């Protein structure tokens, strides 16, 4: 969630700020600095993890087309989850 | 090693194209700042003539005496002919630009600039 | 049959809320016509149609006076439009909201913004990267 | 099949036939004649031989190649003689396309041939304006793409592609000023040419 | 130094100068000129206005995307100038009327505008503060507008100490109020150009051996009025500027002059011409010493 | 007050400017199509009081519609010069906004707001009619929200 | 198989029937009134126009408007940085700067569009393979400076928050002719 800082700024979705010191900030005088409230990196942990009784699981985000390419997870290492390189999903073995 | 030539079998032959070229230039002139009302003086106008034409003084080969010739025709046709502007003619002095100092130090200083 | 133009033209003067609805509409969308009310939006516009006008005039919409606080009585913006009205209004569509609703997600925009070019709640740009080189510090005590 | 092209090789032996014609009747002026697979005919000349040729090419009865459809020039900076010159030529009692090339360089010209076709009359000036060629006896001769006082041929492969200068409006002498070239972003280049062959039967040999 | 400021680049319309400057006073004519030398070199200038937006285009592409900030102020509205003078390292006030309106008296512009401004860039933290006033600035005065100027010029000192005060004479361009003024219809003058006088300005706010000290910016040449005023027709209402009018330039002895920023004179004798061509339906003036 | 009367004078001096917009058309390629689209019937850019093309030298506004080339930018500048103030400038399209898909030439001008100064940006390749539209109305409105008389009063 | 234009079949008659008809057309200005009787017709029909603000054009769930930066139902992003959109930028408009980010994920830092350099072809939502970057349906963003027209990953991601009951409506429309 956007955080202020010190000279306050709003901080980004990948912690960009303009240091108290910095002239750039004049832009936003009288003005505002667009940004985006919903956080992807928390958006996707607020999901819960999903169980399979498969110890490999393909992937595609939704429908067919639409989502992403199909890739294949394994779920052999109990001690963590397998999670989706594209959409960031998560699944376990049971 | 032998070559064709193109407009010229000398330089001496050249070099009198060459000051034709200048003849017609330095005449013409003063009619540019007349009619269209240049800031500049005659004498600064003949000075940079003299400047782009001493600018290629080192050339030796007849063909690429002859084509400078001919890019200086086309020009003074342009010129001439009042199809270039008082734009493109102070395009020459460079009125809005500083240069390169011509100084290590003054280079070094600021930039790069080897 | 041209009493009947005439009898068209009244009811079409009538049909609104009397001469203050009547004036009203006329001055700020310079049209009379009569048409049925598809919905509503939660910014107090309204979404017109007729099937037997033309197409490109069967359809139409009647701006809020107030968006987000401004005096949009005569101010006016094609940009008011929120997206699943759009979609109807640039005829993609032959299904309203009302019986088509669009998919319930977060993330998705419950207050519409229009236009802000100029606004203090425009847009300003800058880069999303952090600094890429950092430099030396020296301690603040000497030798 | 339906993802190939067709290939009618009538039109391989009519414009084969017609190479040997044209280059046993000028053994001068010719070399490299060649006929594509995709059925085109090139011939190659000496650049003393254009006139000549264009000649023989429009008003010999056999030939009949009347209409000038392009004249192009070509920059190779590998080969000594760098600018190829192009003329792509047609005919319409044939119903038939010929092309027509011979090559120069810098300070090498070659011969106008407006007295053969009055189209070159523009095409002659914008190689000279684009690659730096120069035309013996042109009536006129001069910039007619870029603007008046450009110096440089810019569609040669060294004149670089976002130019020398740059021009704008500045206040205090109230004109439109040319100035060297800053940009704030610069054009990327984009290395994408593969290491693996696509095509052996170009495969040049060590 | 910020990174922010280090100046990359080779001198151009989209490079970086490192000069981050609010000016006050460009919607005039000096400014016209002050804002251009800084944006063709890559600096980034804040224009505070209080005219309306149409009298401020003509600034918009003097300087390249992104450099020029154009917010709103009123002189009598502080908090106003924090927003201003705050975000950057050099302020320039070029403020000044050749009248006095009902709401603005010559005390106002010369001394107390000034004087808040000082305050508000020492408050922020800027590094250098360049005013401009008149060459003939004097407490003896038949016009009260010089007598303001070398108030505020003090007023000034006693808040910046380490400030640069530019005392130019009457200046000549396009848009002037003295050719097109004496066009529209003793004392000796020494006119100059606006060129060079934004020339040592913008060159001022980089050079280090400028702070605290004066400047008398004066052309190469002298002139009689009546000498004047004829190679003007030859060429070719306000109390207070006709008593400016009627007063000789001094010659400032051993004062910091236009050479010692690095510009050079540029003679009246050649911009003229340009100058007075709008005024139309020769020989020059005899350069004098007393 | 004086300064009701003053906002109802600036109000009807906005009015008419607004409502009286004459544009000259410096149509230079494919951006220009789109304006004769919209003053064709179906967007009727005379119905708000636009005509059609009138002369650059009794004009209001200025539509610059396509590439800048830098054999063509006096000519432009020559033509804003000779325009009458109070005067605007409207720049259609993509090569007009910031050069667009020639930006990286050598015979173009990398935006129209270096020649001259712009007031609205439409963007597009090539913006439809009713984008162009929207942005004509863009420029009615900043005309609304001028306060020139106040400003002479105020000072 | 060729036609003639302006070739008569052969040789006309100089009857005096003829030339009375050719000089009844020549004074009494015959085929004039005509081309005033078109005017009037047309005088007489309805016109195409239609009050802009609230009648809009029509389009197609094809339209190539403003761009937008898509996420997953839960939230997540798609972009993956594999900058296919910008080698197919054919005008060098996009411009885009990549990490791994805190999770460990393939996700953008920086990712900027040029709308003055965009000419609107749709090869970037051609060639994104997930379907995040889409050139939607708006039309209506026109500014007063050039440097809101430089979008970057926070407005494009606001501008799919905003239009994305749209987008996801016209995709589902037409994904099945791509
Ligand atoms: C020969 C005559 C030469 C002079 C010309 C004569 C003038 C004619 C008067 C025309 C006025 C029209 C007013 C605008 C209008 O119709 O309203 C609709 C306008 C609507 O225009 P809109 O721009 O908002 O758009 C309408 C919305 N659409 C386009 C969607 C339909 O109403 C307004 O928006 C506000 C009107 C502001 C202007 C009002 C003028 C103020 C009154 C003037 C009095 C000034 C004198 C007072 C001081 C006295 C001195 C002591
Ligand atoms: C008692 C018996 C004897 C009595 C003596 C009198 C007997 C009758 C005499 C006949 C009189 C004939 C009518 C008089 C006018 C004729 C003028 C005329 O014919 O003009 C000729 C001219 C074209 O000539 P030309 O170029 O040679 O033709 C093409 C060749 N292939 O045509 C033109 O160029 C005209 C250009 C017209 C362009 C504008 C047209 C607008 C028309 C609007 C409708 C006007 C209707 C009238 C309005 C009335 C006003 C109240
Ligand atoms: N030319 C000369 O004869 C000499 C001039 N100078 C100095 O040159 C400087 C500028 O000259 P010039 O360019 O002719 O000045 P201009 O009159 O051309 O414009 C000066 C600026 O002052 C601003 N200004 C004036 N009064 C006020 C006020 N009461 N409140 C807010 N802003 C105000 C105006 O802003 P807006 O336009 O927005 O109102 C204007 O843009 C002056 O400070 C003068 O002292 C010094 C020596 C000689
Ligand atoms: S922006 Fe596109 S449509 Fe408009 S003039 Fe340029 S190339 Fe043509
Ligand atoms: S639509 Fe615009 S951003 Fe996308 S690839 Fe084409 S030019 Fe580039
Ligand atoms: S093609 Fe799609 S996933 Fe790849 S970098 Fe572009 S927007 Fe991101
Ligand atoms: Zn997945």
């Amino acid at each position: 969630g956007v955080q202020v800082s010190p000279s306050g700024e709003k901080i980004t979705h990948t912690g960009q700020v303009y240091d108290e010191k910095d002239y750039r900030r004049v832009r936003f005088v009288d003005r505002q600095k667009e940004v985006n409230e919903n956080f992807a990196i928390d958006l996707i942990a607020q999901q819960p993890v999903n169980e399979v009784e498969h110890r490999i699981i393909a992937c595609d985000g939704g429908g067919g087309a639409l989502g992403h390419p199909k890739v294949y997870i394994n779920l052999d290492k109990e001690t963590k989850t397998g999670t989706c390189g594209y959409c960031g999903l998560q699944f376990k073995q049971h | 090693t032998s070559v064709k030539p193109i407009f010229s079998r000398d330089l001496n032959e050249a070099k009198r194209r060459v000051r034709e070229l200048y003849r017609a230039w330095y005449r013409e002139v003063p009619n540019t700042v007349h009619l269209m009302q240049l800031d500049i003086t005659v004498k600064q106008g003949r000075d940079k003539v003299r400047e782009m034409f001493m600018k290629n003084a080192h050339v030796t080969d007849p063909r690429v005496v002859d084509l400078l010739v001919i890019k200086g025709k086309m020009e003074l046709q342009e010129t001439i002919k009042v199809w270039k502007q008082r734009t493109h003619v102070m395009r020459f002095f460079h009125e809005t630009e500083t240069p390169r100092p011509k100084d290590f130090l003054s280079k070094f200083y600021m930039g790069h600039d080897p | 049959e041209l009493v009947e133009v005439l009898k068209r033209g009244v009811q079409q003067v009538t049909g609104h809320g009397g001469l203050r609805g009547l004036l009203r509409v006329f001055f700020r969308a310079n049209d009379i016509r009569i048409g049925t009310l598809v919905g509503e939006d939660k910014y107090g516009n309204k979404y017109y149609e007729d099937n037997k006008q033309f197409f490109g005039r069967h359809r139409w919409v009647i701006y809020t006076t107030e968006m987000n606080g401004k005096n949009t009585f005569w101010d006016v913006d094609g940009s008011m439009v929120p997206p699943e009205w759009h979609r109807w209004l640039h005829c993609m569509t032959d299904d309203p909201p009302t019986t088509n609703p669009p998919t319930a997600r977060k993330f998705i925009w419950t207050n519409h913004k229009f236009n802000v070019s100029a606004t203090p709640e425009q847009y300003v740009p800058y880069s999303t990267t952090r600094k890429k080189i950092h430099e030396w510090v020296p301690p603040s005590t000497p030798y | 099949r339906p993802t190939v092209r067709p290939r009618s090789d009538v039109t391989h032996k009519q414009l084969s036939a017609f190479g040997e014609y044209v280059a046993e009747i000028l053994p001068k002026y010719v070399q490299q004649v060649q006929v594509s697979c995709l059925d085109e005919l090139e011939i190659c000349i000496h650049p003393d031989g254009v006139i000549p040729t264009l000649t023989f090419l429009r008003d010999h009865t056999n030939a009949q190649f009347k209409s000038l459809a392009d004249l192009t020039a070509v920059d190779v900076p590998t080969r000594q003689n760098r600018f190829e010159i192009v003329y792509n030529l047609l005919s319409l009692r044939f119903n038939s396309r010929i092309r027509v090339k011979t090559y120069a360089d810098e300070l090498t010209p070659i011969d106008s041939i407006v007295s053969v076709h009055i189209a070159a009359n523009w095409y002659e000036r914008e190689v000279w304006d684009m690659f730096g060629v120069f035309f013996f006896n042109h009536p006129d001769l001069r910039r007619i793409l870029t603007d008046y006082g450009f110096e440089g041929h810019p569609f040669r492969k060294d004149f670089p592609l976002t130019g020398y200068v740059e021009l704008r409006y500045d206040d205090e002498v109230k004109r439109v000023v040319a100035e060297p070239v800053e940009l704030a972003q610069e054009f990327r280049k984009f290395d994408l040419n593969s290491p693996w062959e696509a095509f052996p039967a170009y495969r040049q040999p060590p | 130094l910020h990174h922010a400021v280090i100046p990359h680049g080779k001198g151009g319309r989209s490079s970086v100068s490192g000069v981050v400057a609010t000016v006050f006073g460009a919607t005039g004519f000096l400014g016209r000129y002050v804002v251009n030398h800084l944006g063709r070199m890559g600096s980034q200038v804040i224009i505070p206005y209080r005219c309306d937006v149409y009298d401020i285009m003509h600034l918009r592409l003097m300087g390249d995307l992104g450099q020029l900030t154009f917010l709103e102020w009123d002189a009598r509205d502080k908090d106003s100038i924090r927003k201003a003078v705050q975000h950057s390292n050099v302020v320039i006030n070029l403020i000044g009327r050749e009248w006095e309106t009902r709401n603005f008296d010559f005390e106002d512009v010369f001394v107390n505008i000034p004087r808040a401004i000082a305050q508000a860039s020492k408050e922020a933290g800027v590094e250098r503060f360049i005013h401009v006033s008149h060459l003939n600035a004097s407490m003896k005065s038949s016009s009260k507008s010089l007598r303001s100027k070398a108030v505020g010029e003090k007023e000034v000192r006693s808040v910046f100490p380490e400030a640069i005060i530019i005392r130019p004479s009457d200046i000549f361009g396009r848009e002037d109020r003295f050719l097109n003024h004496f066009a529209n219809y003793k004392t000796v003058k020494q006119p100059v150009y606006v060129a060079d006088v934004s020339k040592g300005i913008v060159n001022a706010t980089k050079d280090p051996d400028a702070v605290g000290k004066t400047f008398a910016f004066t052309g190469p040449n002298r002139y009689l009025l009546f000498h004047l005023v004829k190679y003007i027709f030859g060429m070719t209402t306000t109390k207070d500027k006709v008593e400016r009018i009627h007063i000789s330039d001094v010659m400032p002895t051993d004062l910091p002059g236009l050479e010692d920023l690095g510009v050079q004179p540029t003679p009246l004798e050649l911009k003229s011409i340009e100058v007075l061509r709008r005024h139309r339906t020769t020989k020059p003036a005899k350069t004098v010493n007393y | 007050r004086a300064e009701y009367v003053v906002t109802k004078l600036d109000d009807l001096i906005n009015w008419a400017r607004r409502s009286s917009l004459w544009p000259m058309t410096f149509g230079l390629a494919c951006c220009a199509v789109e304006m004769m689209h919209m003053a064709a019937p179906r967007y009727d850019m005379d119905r708000f009081g636009v005509v059609f093309r009138a002369s650059p030298r009794q004009a209001d506004v200025m539509i610059v519609a396509g590439t800048l080339t830098n054999k063509m930018a006096p000519a432009l500048r020559k033509v804003y010069d000779q325009m009458p103030e109070p005067r605007y400038v409207v720049s259609m399209g993509s090569c007009a906004n910031g050069g667009g898909y020639y930006h990286y030439s050598y015979s173009v001008v990398r935006g129209c707001d270096r020649i001259v100064p712009v007031d609205i940006y439409v963007p597009g390749c090539p913006p439809t009619a009713e984008a162009l539209l929207y942005g004509i109305l863009q420029l009615q409105r900043k005309i609304k929200r001028e306060q020139k008389l106040k400003i002479w009063y105020r000072r | 198989t060729y036609k003639y234009v302006n070739k008569k079949e052969q040789e006309s008659e100089v009857d005096m029937k003829s030339a009375t008809d050719n000089a009844a057309r020549i004074l009494m200005w015959t085929e004039l009134i005509r081309g005033l009787g078109m005017t009037l017709s047309y005088l007489f029909r309805e016109p195409a126009t239609i009050n802009y603000p609230f009648e809009k054009g029509p389009l197609s769930p094809r339209f190539r408007g403003e761009h937008a930066l898509r996420r997953y139902p839960s939230g997540e992003e798609r972009c993956i940085a594999c900058k296919l959109c910008e080698a197919i930028c054919p005008a060098q408009a996009i411009t885009i700067e990549a990490e791994p980010r805190a999770d460990g994920s393939r996700r953008t830092t920086r990712y900027d569009i040029d709308m003055t350099k965009c000419i609107y072809c749709g090869f970037c939502q051609e060639a994104c393979p997930v379907d995040a970057i889409v050139e939607g349906p708006n039309f209506e963003f026109s500014t007063e400076t050039h440097e809101e027209l430089l979008y970057n990953k926070e407005k494009l991601l606001n501008n799919g928050d905003k239009w994305e009951a749209e987008i996801a409506a016209n995709i589902q429309a037409d994904y099945l002719y791509r």
